[PDB]
């Protein structure tokens, strides 16, 4: 299962930030020069447009994953919910 | 690097690893529900004493 | 008690403003890096040819 | 191979840096007072 | 004629050095070891600054 | 909170300083690149001096 999780990050790196150099990867390096940031763009609304060379959607997905992963542990403690739903 | 200027410059390639760890693990925790390991007093008594007594 | 969830996500929106200037610094670093090799190859080339 | 990349570094500075025994002794004694206070409750 | 004998190989070795120097520069994003011939590396604790 | 008992984190901090000394060790310094241009100049100049001594 180690080659399973290692081939997750090497797919979620070389697609959406940032596909490096070292030829045998030279045209693979310019594949990130256009970037899949245009693919990553449409989730927010439009506003994080600065991802061109400081790439927001490359980084801000991991940090959005690490928040909802830590929302699970806190859920047991801060229950607060009545015999209903909220507004 | 600039202050020391000795053959105690060998030690300084570690001290920039020490700045990135608690530079990051203090900056991650500002997020909504994250947890910082440098909150607990346990590891900081293991960051001081194996480094401080490495000097004397 | 997580209305401080938005304000740590609101401040990270203001830095996306300066991130469109961080492309130049990041971009600038790459270009500055690029000029040195170009100077070096030309410098290396002239010395070798004239010594022959 | 998490060794020979940094093995030249270790025996350089672990002569003084790998003195966690003082941390181990100041840790192991710090174990003793907390098991003792819960023993006397 | 010892200059015409000995430095003649020194001319062709310098001429062959201009051939391999064209080879190394290559693509902008080429390699981290092929650029490690001209610009140097050394043993532990050489670069002071 | 006032937590206790400490047998935790501190053994999981020194495994981390096998990671950070692995990543940061493979960095590049801009300055080292200006040093290799100096020794290439003096070598062919002495080689031309070896060719000048091949004349003189």
């Amino acid at each position: 299962a180690s080659v399973v999780p290692l081939k997750d990050r090497r797919l979620l790196e070389v697609k959406l930030g940032e596909l490096p150099s070292w030829i045998l990867m030279r045209d693979f390096t310019p594949s990130g020069i256009a970037g899949a940031f245009q693919r990553g763009y449409y989730r927010y609304y439009n506003k994080y447009v600065n991802v061109k060379k400081g790439s927001v959607a490359g980084l801000s997905m991991v940090l959005a994953a690490y928040v909802v992963f830590n929302y699970c542990r806190s859920y047991k403690e801060l229950k607060h919910e009545r015999l209903r739903k909220y507004h | 690097m600039a202050i020391h200027n000795q053959k105690g410059q060998t030690w300084s390639l570690m001290l920039m690893s020490l700045i990135m760890f608690i530079g990051s693990t203090n900056i991650l925790g500002l997020l909504p529900h994250s947890f910082t390991p440098t909150t607990q007093l346990s590891m900081n008594l293991g960051m001081a004493i194996p480094l401080w007594s490495a000097t004397v | 008690e997580t209305f401080s969830a938005i304000s740590t996500i609101g401040v990270l929106v203001y830095i996306v403003k300066k991130y469109g200037a961080s492309i130049g610094a990041f971009a600038d670093k790459l270009n500055e890096q690029k000029i040195a090799q170009l100077e070096e190859v030309k410098q290396a080339s002239i010395k070798q040819i004239q010594d022959a | 191979f998490q060794f020979t990349g940094i093995k030249k570094y270790f025996n350089s500075y672990t002569l003084t840096g790998r003195m966690n025994c003082v941390l181990a002794t100041y840790g192991g004694i710090a174990l003793l007072v907390l098991y003792f206070k819960l023993r006397s409750k | 004629a010892e200059f015409l004998s000995l430095s003649k190989a020194r001319i062709e070795a310098y001429e062959k050095e201009l051939e391999k120097m064209k080879n190394i520069i290559p693509f902008d994003q080429m390699t981290i070891e092929d650029l490690n011939e001209v610009f140097p590396e050394t043993k532990l604790d050489k670069k002071k600054y | 909170d006032t937590s206790t008992w400490f047998i935790t984190i501190t053994s999981m901090i020194m495994t981390l300083f096998i990671l950070f000394q692995l990543k940061i060790s493979n960095y590049s310094y801009p300055a080292s690149p200006e040093s290799i241009e100096l020794k290439t100049q003096k070598h062919s100049t002495p080689w031309e001096m070896k060719w000048t001594k091949i004349y003189l």
